[PDB]
């Protein structure tokens, strides 16, 4: 009906997508063998959106799995939900990109994209009515930042009348797991801002903070952080594959949250989050969900929203639940925090209501939000890039593969224009 | 005392930094102090 | 559940998947979730009256009587009252004892002569085509 | 499936590999006979139809004394009989003997086996070299081998693990000549050279393992542990894996600034494991202490460049990020003002494996750190200070002019390392 | 309270003798 | 429907409040798990005053617990009724206050109130119609005396039209257990006289004298001593949770009993306190209750009311009783003790009658008094302060952490300003 | 998660700590090897395998007292790097222990403290054990204290010192090392508790009926006092006392921080059960002039501040009736400027006794911590003993032979004159 193609690049994109294909398989009641074992029939009426039918009742996921280093695909098949992925969808190279944007884009990631494009185009024609693309990667690496932005470029020039929903794991200063990623961050937002319509910035420091103070777990491994991300992955589009009373697809979110062709950088959220030891003492109510969507503690990006002003906010609700309490409290948070929203546009909040909550919960709410506090997210990368390009360091790895030094100046120039426009409209 | 203690006992050794004398310990090399003193007591 | 034999007092620790506390070293009442009585009703010695003269020692200045008039029926748990496989009302919570330690076993078999302590338990490939070699 | 090549040159490189290849067969459970009693061994071993596993290293020395010990020793039935190339006359602490006359007779055989070993691997990562500066074979043979490998295999990464000479104790006398003449070709045909000093291992073994009088078996087992730590990411699973190029882009910013360090932690005996607690935050603070480093330099006088951390065993990424944040708040540790991000983190699930009879405890979590630092410029200075005093009298020269080398390259090598010290100062200065 | 289509392939295909009402 | 937010600070305030939540859970039939288990529905029509409903039929208290030492929070969780409290409401520091007013109010206490007030405010918009605050603390410590004044300063700066129930434990003359009690009392009355609508004064000497004369207890420990405070604690607000015949909420108590803006320190009392042996010999009637009210040995403060005069008296009855006998008896006590009550105010006595007595008794009553005899409680504090201030003893600790010589003189001046009002209106 | 760190310097500090750690293991049920067959965090750390490790550093320049612990029965308890040894002793010499040998291992001691400190999630104070008259007991702890005072700012700093007794002493250079230690205790030490050998000797003769005591009898008795003041951190009570407040409410001036210690009831096994040991008389035994643990007469001076620390079955009213009993006595003189001088503390743990010891199994005990001006007469008889040494310049040349000057003798003398005039100034009425 409205099919979404999922693309996975980089090691971070492969791990999150492996968690993403696990949650929606649990939501639709699909065992790791490939059959369907559920109770309600509503999980079967809308099944072609995320899964493809095969003979014998076997369901296969419509996804593309790409990475030059074949290290992570051995772990993907060895995981709990790894038998369902198609071996024709496992496209890999021979040598890793080595944390270099040059090798990931123009030398080693330049001949594998022919093989990636034929799998993507084959799965595109298999769909009945294509709805768009969602992709996951990391900006701080070589394969995900390199081939991800390459694949964004090559698909946008071939499918113009579609949408791109990018879930990018942006680097953090204190959780800096690389020393060269200022180069890769600046050289990927050049390709991101011109060929994407909706981009979700995810940080690791925000997720480590949430699992400490909100969930209260002392061992937050990557098998848990990807679960928090995968909740927002499955909650953004829950009105596309389930009934409700006020439905909203990804294009309706795009036209309600993107007023300008360059102001399309978001900040996600998910807020029925409780610890195990405090489940008994909390009332699961619409007022308590509304309270904890909007605080700075629950945002999945390392930015304080109170240092800036929101432009647009959208909330997607799930569950059998009222509407006056939704409309009053979304109006109440606008009236109380009047200084936290810009005054030149009214009704900044979009609401969508569904019918089916996820398994093991009563009601859910997914938060997405455009804000001008992403200036602090990109100002740090600016100062990192300027102080690092000033002495021309970490550069022979880039000029030894074909690119001139002028592209570094253009990436800083594009990004300086991006922080000019948000400050102008704040 | 570890000197008259039986050989098969695992306690027949001294901790590191012990300034007390251990016989037949200066003639040993290439090993850590407690096991060196243990074989010296043997 | 720790039962101290010096004061006949019960403390409880918890085992988180640590210690915490969940209770304090105090006497455990036996029957029903107890009401908090009016103050002065829980004293240990029944007194008649204080000494009429003004000058006195405060601890000694009490005369005790021969009838204990307002005894409240307060029952406390003891080592005879709690044993293996016995339901215990910890302030309204039903708690089952299912095993115990060797010193407890030795003390019980030495004092009450119980010899048996049985610990209660609580708890691929796809098919082939013929277009190639198998 | 992902494969590497290891080259061992000289008496030092052979004696490292005696305690280096001992560890890989132990942790993979490979018998010294060569048989396994599912592809994690493919990086360091090749599978034969009979069931035997053959390693992927070359053992080259110009004297048959040390190969014959391996040839009759415990590991006779493990190495290939043509992976042990022998030579009749040793280089005898001479750069010219190893680089011009004797080494030319057997390099065609050495490059024959390397090309034979390279054609067997479907996917090649790079080269790893183990040699010593102060020996004639460890200087002459590796200098000619690297200029004959940079002609055949261009884009492949080359990494070294060299034995850096100590400031006070040494074996030979002519090694100030023999160290500068072998580092002449490293600045143009190498890309990363981890250096380990022997007396720095001596002081670590004295005060941590409490071995009062250690020997080469204690040294080479520790060096054997540091090579297993750097390569463990290709061999086993983890939270995020590390490629050879990944920590190479993360460490070398310039064509000439490619000289890092190495340090292992925790390094204790068995009896200290029970009393102390080996937390994640403690094993990373032992790395940054100057007394635990494997090169005799003071990093306080130096200047940190880029740090790569490799965690093995039961580690938690929340503890690592907290530990990194605690590292940044001490002010005895300084970073340059042009590299604000100076940390790279790699995670591997497998804990260390200790050989029976070893001097190390059973460690549940260990870390390897690889720091580029300009503190080595203090060590190049004294190595050149002791060169000019003994060159001004023209001592120990006449074999160099008698075996093939012109004298005029002495001033060329001194000019190159003078600019090398000049380049370390230009990077070290701020705006 | 205090007191107390089945398949995409089978929906687009195998429709020779069966109608939309028959499936 | 009316909402009351509870706050507990300090060691003494936490243990009294831990006895407080045990008492009112028993009155409303709440199990230690938090499950309702009662007999009559009249305990259920007004439960939102003190409790919040959770999913599954569990009730949690509306209390915020704070101290600068984690030691007492382990004890509060350890209690017989410690499981009901919200774990999100357990906020604490790590460095102990050390009985230092500067370490609780200025240096270390300034880094915790940012997290204390977020949880305290979070219960406020959770409530629909807020009424007032109850804060339990001790005037002699370094945590309760310091942070209690800090918290009421921040609350009153942004809830102007509310009321404050500050149940302070005052220092004792002979049961003094700290050498810096005059310092921590004079530095805390500066903020109590200005930003508190009413303060109920409790000492330890009069509580101990009650336990030896009226109750005849051999060993009056702290678990029994705190129950006397907790009975009057729950008896002052019975008109908000239970039906009655002459209702009187907190603002009605404040209007009738505060004639001047800085006369709001009260002496509380409990009427039906008996000895154990004389349970079956005593006739429990209203004149018997009224005789036990105005007894000089039944007030919970170390002040003799015969050494002063009364401003305004209130009595809140609980149980089934008439109204002629209540009014006539408490008019007879005004005529008999006519010298004690002031002549410039007619009708010194306010009555209140509820319909539900506490469990285990036929009737009960709570006595609250405002008198000029409370000046002796503040006089001995001021004259103890001057003897230490003269030689500057125990003074370099405050001045070593942001204090100065200047603020001590202003605190004693406001002591003398407050004391001078009571003796001005006595004659 | 409130912790205290211990440092044991000198032979006196090490030998006391042997009985001190023996008592702590017997308090808590921890076996000498270190396992079992939550109050441990304050003094022990629980390793992954289940072992418990102490939080003390045993350092001395002379190896002969460290080695008997290494070869002794407590060898599995400690960490083998925590037991720092040296080469040669100070030999009763302040010059040797502070500026000749004391610098060679001082950085080893500093890193072990720092390695112990960052393991603790919450730090509260230091417990340093030494003796005044020793070379290591003066030279090492003076160098150690000023380095920790500039490394940690506001941490409480508690010391336990062996006072050289007036009539009896062991060494001859004792007047020199007693004066030369105080120039660090007056500024960097927060509260230095003081005790002598002769008063413990006197108590052992009468109360315990020991005819011939040894140091094994003294170290257990000192260990009971130091275990009584740190009981409120581990065990619970009616009202507990952390390290900060009982030295808050005891030190009124920056230079008056020299208290006295008293334990009650000390008694043998035969006479205990004949006696009635209730609350009203265990505290009256504290104020008897024959029971204070420093050789001085408390009746001459006036009490300044007092701390009472009760353990075991103690009713809080029995404390208050006992205090009001004390305040009506004429001989218990208090300063006029301090109206209330008593601080109480109640704990719910009765005292324990080591097997093969002397003390009886008693349900309750009290430790009295008294700040008073009667210790001035103890310093006057020691300042007089200094002046006869310094008049004829005896024993001086062993100090100038290691490289240190002569003017510090006069500077420390006027420092002691400054301290003894402080008591006379604060002891008068206003
Ligand atoms: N760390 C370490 N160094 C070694 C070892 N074996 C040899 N060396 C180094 O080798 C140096 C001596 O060089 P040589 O004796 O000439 O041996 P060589 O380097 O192979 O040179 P040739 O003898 O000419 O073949 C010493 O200074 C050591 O630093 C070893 O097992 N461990
Ligand atoms: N209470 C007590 N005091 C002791 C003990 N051992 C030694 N002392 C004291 O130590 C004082 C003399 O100091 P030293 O014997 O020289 O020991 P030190 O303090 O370590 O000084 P040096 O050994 O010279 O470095 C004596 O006056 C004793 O009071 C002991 O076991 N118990
Ligand atoms: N939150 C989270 N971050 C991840 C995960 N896997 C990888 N990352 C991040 O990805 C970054 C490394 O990216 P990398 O694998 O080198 O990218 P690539 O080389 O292009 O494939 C690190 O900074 C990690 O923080 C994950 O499962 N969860
Ligand atoms: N009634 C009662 N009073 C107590 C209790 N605990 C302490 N106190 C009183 O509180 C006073 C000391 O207060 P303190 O604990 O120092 O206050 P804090 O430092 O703020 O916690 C003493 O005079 C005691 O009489 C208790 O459990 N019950
Ligand atoms: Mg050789
Ligand atoms: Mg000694």
């Amino acid at each position: 009906m409205r099919e979404i193609v999922h693309l996975q690049a980089g090691q971070c994109g492969n791990q999150i997508g492996a968690k993403f294909w696990e949650v929606i398989s649990d939501e639709h009641g699909i065992d790791p063998t490939g059959t369907y074992h559920g109770d309600s029939d509503l999980q079967l009426e809308r099944i072609n959106v995320y899964y493809n039918e095969a003979t014998g009742g076997k369901y296969v996921p419509r996804a593309v799995l790409v990475d030059l280093e074949p290290g992570t695909m051995d772990s993907v098949r060895s995981g709990p939900f790894g038998q369902i992925f198609r071996p024709d969808n496992f496209v890999f190279g021979q040598s890793g990109a080595g944390n270099n944007w040059a090798k990931g884009h123009y030398t080693e990631g330049a001949e594998l994209v022919d093989s990636v494009l034929d799998v993507v185009r084959k799965e595109a024609e298999s769909c009945d009515c294509l709805q768009g693309f969602q992709l996951t990667h990391s900006l701080g690496g070589g394969t995900g930042s390199g081939m991800g932005t390459l694949l964004i470029s090559k698909i946008r020039e071939e499918y113009p009348d579609r949408i791109m929903n990018t879930f990018s794991v942006v680097p953090s200063p204190k959780v800096s797991d690389t020393v060269v990623e200022p180069y890769n961050a600046t050289l990927s937002v050049h390709q991101l801002v011109e060929n994407t319509d909706e981009t979700y910035c995810i940080d690791n420091e925000a997720l480590y903070d949430i699992c400490f103070r909100t969930l209260k777990l002392t061992t937050p491994t990557y098998g848990d952080l990807n679960h928090l991300v995968s909740a927002t992955m499955s909650g953004v589009t829950t009105c596309l594959r389930f009934p409700g009373q006020l439905n909203a697809d990804l294009r309706k979110l795009a036209v309600n949250m993107v007023p300008f062709p360059r102001l399309h950088f978001f900040m996600p959220g998910f807020a029925p989050l409780t610890s195990r030891g405090s489940q008994q003492y909390r009332a699961l109510t619409v007022p308590e969900l509304t309270q904890q969507m909007f605080d700075a503690k629950n945002m999945m990006a390392a930015c304080d929203p109170r240092h800036g002003r929101y432009l647009t906010v959208a909330a997607v609700f799930r569950g059998r639940m009222s509407m006056k309490e939704v409309d009053e409290q979304m109006l109440n948070v606008q009236n109380k925090n009047s200084s936290y929203f810009v005054e030149w546009i009214p009704n900044n909040v979009k609401t969508a209501v569904c019918d089916i909550p996820p398994r093991g919960l009563k009601m859910s709410a997914t938060f997405i939000g455009n804000s001008t506090a992403i200036q602090e997210l990109f100002k740090r990368i600016s100062e990192q890039f300027t102080a690092m390009f000033r002495r021309k360091a970490f550069l022979h790895w880039y000029t030894g593969e074909g690119m001139d030094e002028m592209e570094f100046t253009e990436a800083e120039s594009n990004m300086n224009d991006l922080v000019s426009e948000y400050q102008q409209y704040q | 005392s570890p000197y008259s203690m039986d050989d098969r006992d695992p306690r027949k050794f001294f901790m590191s930094g012990f300034t007390g004398y251990v016989p037949c310990a200066r003639f040993l090399f290439g090993s850590s102090f407690p096991v060196l003193t243990n074989q010296a007591l043997q | 559940l720790h039962y101290f034999l010096c004061d006949d007092t019960i403390e409880i620790k918890e085992l988180l998947p640590a210690l915490k506390m969940f209770l304090r070293r105090s006497k455990l009442p036996k029957n029903c979730p107890p009401r908090v009585y009016q103050p002065g009703q829980i004293t240990d010695r029944a007194v008649l009256n204080s000494y009429g003269d003004f000058i006195k020692n405060q601890a000694d200045g009490y005369l005790f009587d021969r009838y204990k008039l307002g005894k409240v029926d307060q029952e406390f748990y003891k080592d005879s009252d709690l044993s293996l496989g016995v339901t215990i009302n910890v302030w309204g919570r039903k708690v089952l004892l299912y095993d115990c330690d060797e010193f407890t076993k030795s003390y019980y078999k030495s004092k009450y002569g119980i010899e048996n302590f049985t610990s209660v338990s609580c708890k691929k490939f796809p098919p082939y085509n013929g277009f190639g070699s198998e | 499936m992902r494969e590497c090549i290891s080259i061992h040159v000289g008496q030092a490189g052979v004696q490292i590999g005696n305690a280096c290849w001992e560890l890989y067969c132990l942790e993979h459970g490979i018998q010294p006979d060569g048989q396994m009693p599912d592809d994690s061994f493919n990086t360091f071993f090749s599978e034969t139809g009979a069931g035997k596993h053959v390693p992927r290293a070359v053992f080259v020395d110009l004297e048959p004394t040390v190969i014959d010990e391996v040839r009759t020793g415990t590991y006779r039935q493990l190495f290939h009989p043509e992976q042990l190339i022998t030579g009749k006359e040793d280089a005898a602490n001479n750069y010219a003997r190893g680089h011009y006359t004797i080494g030319k007779e057997i390099i065609d055989l050495v490059l024959d086996r390397i090309r034979k070993l390279a054609d067997q691997c479907t996917g090649l990562q790079g080269f790893l070299v183990f040699h010593s500066f102060g020996g004639g074979t460890g200087s002459g043979f590796t200098s000619l081998l690297m200029e004959r490998l940079s002609v055949d295999y261009g884009k492949k990464s080359k990494l070294e693990f060299s034995i850096y000479p100590a400031p006070q104790v040494s074996t030979a006398v002519v090694e100030p000549y023999n160290s500068i003449l072998t580092t002449h070709t490293t600045l143009e045909h190498s890309d990363c050279a981890f250096m380990v000093d022997n007396e720095a291992i001596y002081d670590i073994c004295r005060r941590n393992l409490d071995i009062e009088r250690p020997t080469y078996t204690n040294l080479n087992r520790l060096i054997g542990q540091i090579v297993s730590s750097i390569t463990a990411s290709l061999r086993f699973d983890g939270a995020l894996n590390v490629d050879l190029t990944e920590f190479q882009t993360n460490l070398v910013p310039y064509p000439r600034i490619h000289f890092p360090l190495a340090t292992y932690a925790p390094v204790i005996s068995a009896e200290k494991a029970y009393h102390e607690q080996l937390s994640v935050a403690e094993i990373t603070n032992a790395c940054f202490e100057p007394a635990n480093q494997m090169v005799k330099c003071d990093p306080r006088h130096g200047k940190y460049m880029a740090c790569c951390l490799l965690y093995r065993g039961d580690v938690v990424p929340k503890d690592v990020n907290a530990a990194i944040a605690t590292i940044k708040t001490k002010r005895t540790i300084q970073f340059v003002d042009w590299c604000p991000t100076g940390f790279k983190v790699g995670i591997n699930y497998q804990p260390p494996t200790v050989v029976p009879g070893g001097d190390l405890a059973k460690v549940q979590r260990a870390v390897c750190m690889l720091s580029n630092t300009t503190a080595i410029a203090e060590a190049w200075a004294r190595l050149d200070h002791k060169f000019d005093l003994m060159y001004a009298k023209r001592a120990f020269v006449h074999w160099y002019v008698g075996e093939g080398m012109e004298e005029g390259e002495f001033s060329e090598a001194r000019e190159d390392m003078a600019a090398l010290e000049k380049d370390y100062e230009e990077v070290g200065v701020d705006s | 309270e205090f007191g107390q289509g089945h398949t995409f392939g089978h929906l687009t295909h195998d429709a020779l003798g069966l109608s939309t009402f028959q499936k």
